[PDB]
């Protein structure tokens, strides 16, 4: 039910500051 | 309708894909 | 058109070159037929309007990216070049999306590359900005335009993107190191490289498409 995007993987991109 | 097509020139995603892939080779070697 | 039968088989010619079961790369011994390839499609009359095959796109941008390692790359941040680069994996996704609308689960599939496909795309606009900040004088021009038509259009962002682009060189350059350490590179590789092989197993377990995953499906 994974296959590319690991377990618990964070894909969200901190916003710049 | 198109004015490159009637002038002859190249243009379109073949056209753009070859010069971006000479950009990177070039940039590669 | 016996220009259009010929352009055909060149793209034909192409996909045997192309179409890898991992990423392609260029191999020197390959460079003169697939160069020459390439020529004939970018100046054949015929092609202007066709359809760029899916197929070509994917090869671009694993070449563009050098997805085949992992280490410094030699990615060429050019506005002009990653702007196109841009387009054609939004073409991807576009045609990766109308696939799954018509072994595998569709809706985890369709989330998994979702998913990359967003860090992967907000990964390359950060560091085409990041080169942009990175030069001086800063080309605020295409600097500009490149946030308007990729810059994902947040208030605040493109609010402090603008201002940071008016901050003096060494002030830039610090901010920019900071922010590759906070997102280096290496992850985003990684996120793109999964994308690519995760259309590629989707378009042919769900349509036809042969991108040479046989080896892959079966292990499901
Ligand atoms: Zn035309």
């Amino acid at each position: 039910d994974n296959i590319f995007v690991k377990p618990g993987e964070d894909l969200e991109i901190p916003l710049l500051s | 309708a198109c004015e490159m097509c009637r002038l002859g020139l190249p243009h379109g995603s073949f056209f753009e894909l070859l010069r971006d892939w000479k950009k990177i080779e070039e940039f590669r070697n | 058109s016996n220009e259009k039968i010929r352009s055909q088989s060149v793209l034909n010619t192409l996909e045997t070159f192309f179409i890898k079961e991992n990423h392609y790369d260029m191999q020197r011994e390959e460079s003169s037929i697939v160069n020459a390839c390439l020529r004939y499609l970018g100046y054949s009359k015929s092609m202007c309007h066709e359809k760029m095959p899916i197929f070509m796109d994917i090869a671009f941008i694993e070449y563009c990216f050098n997805l085949s390692l992992d280490p410094s790359q030699q990615i060429l941040w050019e506005y002009s070049l990653i702007s196109n680069a841009l387009e054609r994996l939004e073409n991807i996704e576009l045609e990766r999306q109308n696939c799954m609308r018509e072994l595998l689960n569709k809706e985890t599939l369709n989330n998994e590359a979702l998913k990359l496909y967003s860090c992967a795309k907000a990964g390359i606009c950060r560091w085409m900005a990041f080169h942009f900040l990175e030069q001086e004088p800063i080309d605020h021009i295409n600097f500009t335009k490149f946030l308007q038509d990729w810059g994902s259009h947040n208030e605040k962002e493109m609010e402090a993107l603008q201002r940071l682009s008016k901050h003096k060189i060494r002030k830039r350059l610090i901010y920019v190191s900071q922010h590759k350490k906070k997102m280096p590179w290496s992850k985003f590789n990684s996120v793109l490289s999964r994308y690519i092989q995760c259309t590629k197993l989707q378009l042919e377990v769900f349509c036809d498409y042969d991108f040479k995953q046989r080896e892959i499906v079966k292990m499901l």
